[PDB]
């Protein structure tokens, strides 16, 4: 489950 | 003549997007008059994606907090709301290629189009139906938060979805335009999954009018039945049930191709055990193209 | 994750979008800069078009005779010309929309996406594949011709293909955006038919890879085989020839992969001699080839 | 073949 924004 | 998947001029939808940055997370946004609207998750952390507070982020939150860049111009944010799981940001200028658009929340089995964007820049279009286990099969990386799904008739752009997340299965998750996922799905970090897919009926038997109308001939069979022999053949099969409302939908695909809309339920038992023993390039039973898709492009 | 056909966002070519109208008949025409391209049977009519002769019917026209319409815009015609099979019909106002644009003439194998028009509107995209045999599955109706294929990097539309007639067996063909046909075919409604289709290779080897990266590898073995007995049973269901240059651009999806180019071709190969037993692939239960190793790694990687 | 514009 991956919510798919990206982190840094 | 031809039968394709294809998807909605998105000249109009590529017109709003804009990339929104809250401290490092960001994603995409969509810009319609002076409101930007993206997921709620953009507020969050790497650490805060387990068990996050979206309502006590966003009080440790200010309007310069949120980073939102339309091309060249970075755009002032200078207002900001939380609607169920997506954001409302309120910017000072409006959006000059905003098109005649409305907010609608689909149902499962209809489609719509898909403008992938990364960084409020589109990357790909492509049609995708809403699958009855509320999720779609699409193609989305990281980054791919934020990109909207829509339909076009004339120039009225029906916003009906904006992407989120990504099962562990490979299918995604996203919410209308109000923040209200499609499904029991949160933004969350959690062990999540959906449902157990059945098939889309009356998107297979559209499917099977475009067959006979672009060529493809070879599968007829000789059958003509009532209702009642369309449910011996739909629960074992994990078919979703047939209403009556639908086959008026259906009777215009019916009527042209002088095949009445039960006449071809008969063709599908038949078609369900054996198989065919290719249709439009396709081995199997395609629900991913609706009445609605059938007419725009067989008969239209 | 996921693996779909994708086609580029068609912004930049809806803002290009003309037709043009000649007579009676109306087809689409490409507004760039101060020229619009279109085919050029625009001129004909239903009645010279089983045997028309087209240096002439241009002779037998001047610019009024040409109205282009961008949306409700009249675009003045200040001049004509013929080239190939195309027009080039000089306007009087510039496109302000235009973006940076090359013309390119595709290979067997390669894709782009085509955005049917109608009257001028655009009506919808989806991702083409010119077949071994010069032709194209498309959807068109009548009044298609001069939509346009179109490939788009970064910010540069590279325009390749232009519609023109349909097939007797449902198939298309159009010429580049210079006017120089894909194939034996001519624009006059003689008897065509185009030559047997084949199998693109690389196309399904590099649709096979897209699969291991969304966990189907049940086609998977430990077989390696060379290229010439891969050929020598390719050329058996005439796959297309598959040369070292083509396993040379599978390298990139073989390292991501680890598999190396001779193993996916026994893959592949088994594939062809037992089927699928009831089993799909990336949710097709047949082998798609139109699917370009490019296409695979813009859309499974970055 | 047909020639896929409008003639009318």
């Amino acid at each position: 489950v991956k919510l798919q924004a990206i982190f840094r | 003549s031809g039968f394709r998947k294809m998807a909605f001029p998105s000249g109009k939808v590529e017109g709003c997007m804009v990339q929104v940055t809250c401290g490092t997370t960001t994603l995409n946004g969509l810009w319609l008059d002076d409101v930007v609207y993206c997921p709620r998750h953009v507020i969050c952390t790497s650490e805060d994606m387990l068990n996050p507070n979206y309502e006590d982020l966003l009080i440790r939150k200010s309007n310069h907090n949120f980073l939102v860049q339309a091309g060249n111009v970075q755009l002032r944010v200078i207002g900001h709301s939380m609607q169920n799981c997506v954001l409302k940001l309120k910017v000072d200028t409006a959006n000059p290629k905003t098109p005649k658009y409305k907010f609608v929340r689909i149902q499962p089995g209809q489609t719509f189009s898909v403008l992938a964007c990364y960084n409020g820049s589109p990357s790909g279009v492509y049609q995708c139906a809403m699958r009855p286990n509320f999720t779609i099969k699409g193609s989305f990386l990281n980054g791919s938060a934020g990109s909207v799904g829509f339909n076009i008739d004339y120039d009225c752009v029906s916003f009906c979805y904006m992407h989120h997340m990504e099962l562990p299965t490979g299918v995604h998750a996203g919410t209308d335009l109000e923040g209200n996922f499609y499904g029991p799905f949160v933004d969350r970090q959690t062990a999540q999954a959906a449902g157990t897919d059945t098939t889309i009926t009356v998107n297979v038997l559209a499917w099977l009018y475009a067959a006979v109308i672009n060529g493809d001939r070879w599968f007829l069979n000789r059958f003509t039945t009532t209702l009642n022999d369309f449910n011996l053949v739909a629960m074992k099969y994990n078919y979703e049930p047939l209403t009556q409302d639908h086959v008026d939908i259906l009777g215009p695909l019916s009527a042209q191709t002088g095949i009445a809309v039960l006449d071809m339920c008969a063709s599908l038992k038949e078609l369900l055990q054996n198989g065919m023993n290719t249709i439009l390039g396709s081995a199997l039973l395609e629900d991913e193209f609706t009445p609605f898709d059938v007419v725009r492009q067989c008969s239209g």
